[PDB]
RNA sequence: AAUAGCUUCUUAGGAGAAUGACGUAGCAUGCUACGC
RNA sequence: GCGUAGCAUGCUACGUCAUUCUCCUAAGAAGCUA
């Protein structure tokens, strides 16, 4: 604001006007100095308002640029995350048996549920009671979905281990049911 | 899109799209680059072009930021301030931009063309970021130069190895050369398929050329061939890691004693443990790859990588390497490429064994203890940074001798390039030496090592089996009987017309000559096959009849002379004007009209 | 950003910037700290400096609260208020702080430089909160003094473990012992960077030293070693838990008759279970820690923790515990520290073992039934606060003797501290009574304890196992080759020459010496490993070898002689200038060549 | 740690309107110095 | 009768400052209903 050309002209105009008033000449110089300071303050209002607009305009633009950069950064990061998860998921599936059954299918279309139902190598039974235990997965091997599995670890609800001996009709209450028992295809 | 200025490293969002590579520039730095050159377009996180429809002005110096976009001086709204002011163009972090005044050499890079020697000498003598940026830029220029070329239509397909391929109409034919690997195509009508990659060679005559292919899916007469290309990838890693010596073997667990014939090398093998990375100069004929595989054996409990540039170099590497190594090995480079047949021993993707042999341009993401890089008098800035980017090992050694030749690098046409300025590693190998020198050669005759150590070497390498019959019959060169732009020195060949009979035990010798046409016209009236050193550096012979050419500096390059003399077992003859060179090599000089 | 008045416990929002630790001060309390002490930097939620650019009036007495921002008198806002007014300083909760008259003592503790016994003797007897504050500020002060001395550089490169050091001429040099480690900065120009941590050892000759670094870096000539910093965290928990009594035993369960060989202590084994905390004064060489293990048996399943100040002491006691307890015992002392090594038995971090043996520096924050600190004569109020803070148990028992050797207290160079004033626990041990007494020293040659009786003690101890073969050769103190300010009387070891082979069965003694470097010299021309008096105080040995130094004030401390001779079982000799002390020790001394 | 609707409160911004005051220009009227 | 000038007053336009109002946007904290 102070650096505007009107600033110095206005300041020295008011100064010399006060000087001439201390000289006490005829009022025509009073009218002249009034006119001078008037136009000076007019253009001063002009430039002051211009700078006031410029501040807000520049700040809006700058915060806008910050927002744009932020959006682009997050976007690139999320795309990388998605691609990574996709590829690390893919590189897991048992490609052999899957290739087998799909290429066996007459079109390349197979309903989804049978995909795990016939190519999974695991089985996470969940049991809510000793009775359904007795009647689904007794002993060390069992049969389900037309294939032969075998137990390998029986973790209870507290994420502890439970030796296959502990699960007995009289040893029901001490085991915090349900009983997440895994397995393995065989 | 926020990055680091290539000169000020302060966070910024400015790029010169007028520059082919678009590097990040701080405010003041881009100011200096944009005031001085013809680089007259700047792009922020959004382009700085007048938003007014029909206003196609580009440079920011005539632009004012208005409401929420930027306009030319014409369509500007009332409140609108210029984007260039106080040495700052409007962008992010204007108050934290530090900048500098190194604009000079940066501008030199931004304006050069890569067609003169001084360009390269600057490009290999500049700052680090400056170095890598020069690398990327020159590589892109050579990429578009390759792509500036075009097609080649098959006139006839003689055989799986002999070919009649006519080249594009009105086009400067890409020469008969190994590097340019040609991708082929056969359009059905309807989905032209890519028939693979193939390499060519100047055969026994014209027009028919010799060639090799990656696939046995045979070519046709309707196919057309261009050569292959890509897009240049950005780089981050430095050219070379800083030096680090050590007081002991930092985890290098050596062998006990086995293969004591490498005792001449264990003296250096200790030093490998003593330093972080270093160099070694093995002149052709020396214990290289013997040093290397003996080093592998000496430290047998550490993963090792080996690397070179071309398939020829990498198989020459893995050979003599399959020998001293239980196998139990890997050299796994290329799944679906390699115009010439390549590794045929093991898997594709398992990074199985501790020793792998590949090429820099094809390395996958691998970790190991040490990477041994031979062939370094050929490599340039780019491959070094790729190496640092892909292999974070515990040791490194650059193997090789700068006395060999540089790359084709076709764009150099005003001057020549010196080894001390080939690239950084050779600059070190010449400004301080290899720091580790290997002696000595064994294969070549001593008469061609001690006599040739007088030139660029410092008389430090030796050999044996001096005999026999190696003399230089200096013929006074004739006029330039050039058919093609390169000379045909048949007057020089005018010394062999009375020679096919006077060499009793020399019939399977090798005519070699620098000009490809000097091999072709000789192959027309020929008695023995020609192979210039470009296909050599990987090929050995017993005799050789090297024929020089016009007295231009091309023929009398001492580096090419060394690489063309040190490729024989028993025999060599030199035929040149040779006012001074035959004074540094000492044999019985002979004259042409005398048979003695 | 609130807290409690360190003197009045009201909420306050202020701190003294000039005071070293910047403690919270109530309003009037801060007024009094600032009125008559040169400290004038007071920090509120924001600092109190005048916010006028370029105005630096920093005395809080000369500022004014303006509107939103405080200022100086000249730059003051139109209307505002004076800050320091009516004996108060405008701070949050201005009206509701009480403020007290502990002003003089706090002023003293704040301004003092601790170089005279006033600070110790006063912190030993002041208010608990004030006590802890004095402890933290004394630690921080000595830490800041650590910064005063200078840097080390390299002078010449010789080998991997033989270097010549160069002290910055004109600054206090650091003592060459294991307790000093420095980071190695190398200045290229351009990468002034740390290389790793280093520790030194003065070898048999200067200026060569043998040293160890954490890394195997190759030491160049552009390297140097700068001391590594240390800080102090604030502590809140009490030092001495308020005493409590009962009429029954809770949390601990008695035993019937087990281990009758620990009989006499049961009468005190019960009162410990009856009270909240208690102490045992053990005269030198008494049945201390015997009582400890005996109570540990008496209450078997009661979880127990042992702690002390000396690593040698905690090692000795953990070994003695290994001697008689089920194991079933851990000493989680130190994983990767303790330059002089210790246990290699069991875990460091599992928090499962019943009887946890640990050191103050590595105490965890767990619970237990009973914890026992040991050797109270060395630890300080700070250490007391740590050991009371990290743990929490039912009953507390401390065992020690005020007549042992206290902490170093380097800045203490004028005056002396009586046994009582080593810390608060020692104070209570020197109060109306140590409240539990057991005195008889049998692990020592009975004659030496009979002389210890004639020394500062009041002739009240008895023993067995008197004989034999003890004396004191008052050889004249030769030239002290004091590299460090610690003595080296090699001419005194200049008589050890006549005791290297002359002793047929006196071979596995342990050597004691007053100064650290006259122990180092016994570690230079070695006949057996030696230890200092600080490493002593807790172990007894069959024979003892002792070469003293000049009559310096540090040497002639009778308590040191006690804690030295009390480490004997059957043998001892002394080599002291000894103008008078030989008339005090009652044995059969001889001369140099009279050893038959 | 969901979809949707309503409502109380706080801040910033914009826009608009009213009001009052200051200053510049122009328009109208009057009084008067001067000139014809 | 005219103009220059000055003063005073009314009107219009513009450009500043303050008060209020209105609406719209944005952002945030809390509640209720299906
Ligand atoms: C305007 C207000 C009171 C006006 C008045 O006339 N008081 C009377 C004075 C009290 N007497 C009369 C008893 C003496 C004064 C008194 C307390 C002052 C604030 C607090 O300190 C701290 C707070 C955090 C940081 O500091 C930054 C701002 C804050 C808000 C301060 C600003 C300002 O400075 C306050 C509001
Ligand atoms: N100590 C040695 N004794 C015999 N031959 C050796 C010895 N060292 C190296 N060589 C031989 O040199 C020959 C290969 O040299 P080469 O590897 O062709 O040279 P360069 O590797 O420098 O290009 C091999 O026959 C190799 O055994
Ligand atoms: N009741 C006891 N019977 C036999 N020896 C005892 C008895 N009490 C303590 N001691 C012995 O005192 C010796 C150790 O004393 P020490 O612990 O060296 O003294 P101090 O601990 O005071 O420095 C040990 O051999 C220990 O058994
Ligand atoms: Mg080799
Ligand atoms: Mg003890
Ligand atoms: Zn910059
Ligand atoms: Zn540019
Ligand atoms: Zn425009
Ligand atoms: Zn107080
Ligand atoms: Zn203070
Ligand atoms: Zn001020």
């Amino acid at each position: 604001f102070s650096s505007l050309p009107s600033y110095a002209a206005f300041a020295t105009a008011q100064e010399a006007y006060e000087q001439a008033v201390a000289n006490g000449d005829s009022e025509v110089v009073l009218k002249k100095l009034k006119k001078s300071l008037n136009v000076a303050k007019s253009e001063f209002d002009r430039d002051a308002a211009m700078q006031r607009k410029l501040e807000k305009m520049a700040d809006q633009a700058m915060t806008q640029m910050y927002k744009q950069a932020r959006s682009e950064d997050k976007r690139a990061k999320v795309t990388s995350a998605m691609q990574t998860m996709l590829f690390t998921m893919l590189r897991k599936l048992d490609n052999d048996a899957l290739n087998n059954i799909i290429n066996n299918a007459r079109d390349g279309c197979v309903p989804l549920n049978i995909i795990p139902l016939t190519t999974a190598a695991k089985l996470m039974v969940v049991i809510p009671d000793y009775n359904t235990y007795k009647n689904t997965c007794d002993g060390t091997t069992f049969t389900y979905a037309s294939a032969l599995w075998e137990i390998q670890q029986v973790v209870d609800a507290d994420s502890k281990i439970v030796q296959l001996s502990e699960i007995s009709m009289d040893n029901s209450p001490n085991l915090a049911w349900p009983l997440i028992v895994t397995a393995l295809r065989a | 899109a926020v990055g680091a200025c290539v000169l000020c490293n302060s966070q910024t969002s400015l790029r010169c799209g007028a520059c082919i590579r678009r590097p990040f520039l701080c405010c003041k730095c881009c100011y200096d680059h944009v005031i001085s050159t013809s680089h007259k377009l700047v792009l922020s996180v959004n382009p700085y072009v007048c938003n007014a429809p029909g206003c196609d002005v580009t440079d920011v110096t005539q632009l004012y930021l208005g409401g929420m976009s930027y306009y030319c001086k014409s369509h500007k709204p009332p409140i609108s301030f210029p984007l260039c002011a106080n040495g700052q163009v409007f962008g992010l972090y204007k108050n934290t931009c530090v900048g500098s005044d190194n604009v000079t050499d940066f501008n030199a890079i931004a304006t050069c063309d890569w067609t003169n020697a001084g360009d390269y000498i600057l490009a290999n003598t500049c700052t680090e970021r400056l170095k890598l940026f020069a690398a990327e830029t020159l590589k892109a220029t050579e990429e578009t130069f390759k792509l500036s070329y075009g097609i080649a239509t098959v006139r006839e397909v003689l055989s799986d190895r002999e070919l009649h391929l006519s080249w594009e109409v009105g086009k400067p034919r890409p020469p008969l050369n190994r590097n340019y690997v040609f991708t082929g195509y056969r359009v059905t009508k309807n989905s032209k398929v890519q028939i693979g990659e193939y390499t060519f060679e100047k055969g026994d005559y014209g027009d028919a050329v010799v060639y090799r292919g990656t696939t046995t899916y045979k070519l046709n007469v309707g196919d057309y061939f261009v050569l292959t290309s890509h897009t240049v990838m950005p780089l981050s890693a430095p050219t070379l890691v800083p030096q680090e010596h050590y007081v002991r073997i930092t985890g290098l667990y050596p062998t006990l004693n086995i293969s004591d014939e490498f005792s001449s090398n264990v003296a250096n093998y200790q030093k490998v443990g003593m330093q972080k990375y270093s160099t070694l100069q093995g002149p052709p004929g020396t214990g290289k790859s013997h040093f290397a595989i003996g080093l592998a054996l000496y430290y047998p409990s550490a993963r090792i990588v080996y690397t070179a540039c071309s398939h020829a170099a990498v198989d020459a590497l893995c050979e003599k390497a399959l020998k001293y190594l239980p196998i139990d090995k890997c050299s796994r480079i290329i799944p679906a490429r390699a115009r010439v047949e390549c590794f045929d021993k093991f898997k594709v993707n398992s990074t199985l064994e501790q020793y792998v042999f590949c090429t820099v341009n094809a390395l996958p993401e691998t970790t190991a203890d040490i990477v041994v890089f031979d062939e370094i008098s050929m490599a340039t800035n780019y491959d070094l940074s790729v190496v640092n980017a892909r292999l974070r090992a515990k040791h490194y050694v650059y193997i090789g001798d700068p006395a060999q030749l540089p790359a084709p690098r076709t764009l150099l046409t005003k001057g020549t390039l010196e080894p001390e300025y080939f690239n950084s590693v050779c600059r070190l190998m010449k400004t301080i030496g290899p720091d580790m020198f290997l002696g000595t050669c064994r294969r070549c005759p001593a008469e061609i090592v001690d006599t040739v150590s007088a030139l660029v070497y410092d008389n430090k390498l030796k050999a044996h089996k001096d005999k026999s019959a190696q003399c230089f019959k200096m013929f006074y060169k004739g006029v330039i009987t050039h058919d093609v732009s390169s000379a045909i020195n048949r007057p020089q060949i005018g010394v062999v017309r009375e020679f096919l009979t006077r060499n009793p035990a020399w019939r399977k010798a090798v005519f070699i000559s620098p000009y490809n046409s000097q091999n072709a016209v000789a192959s027309k009236i020929l008695g023995l096959p020609t192979q210039t050193v470009d296909s050599s550096q990987g090929s050995e012979y017993d005799y050789v009849i090297f024929t020089q050419t016009t007295e231009t500096a091309h023929s009398c390059n001492v580096n090419r002379f060394n690489v063309a003399i040190t490729r024989a077992k028993v025999g060599i003859l030199c035929i040149m004007s040779d006012r001074d060179l035959y004074d540094k090599l000492q044999f019985t000089s002979l004259e042409i009209p005398r048979r003695n």
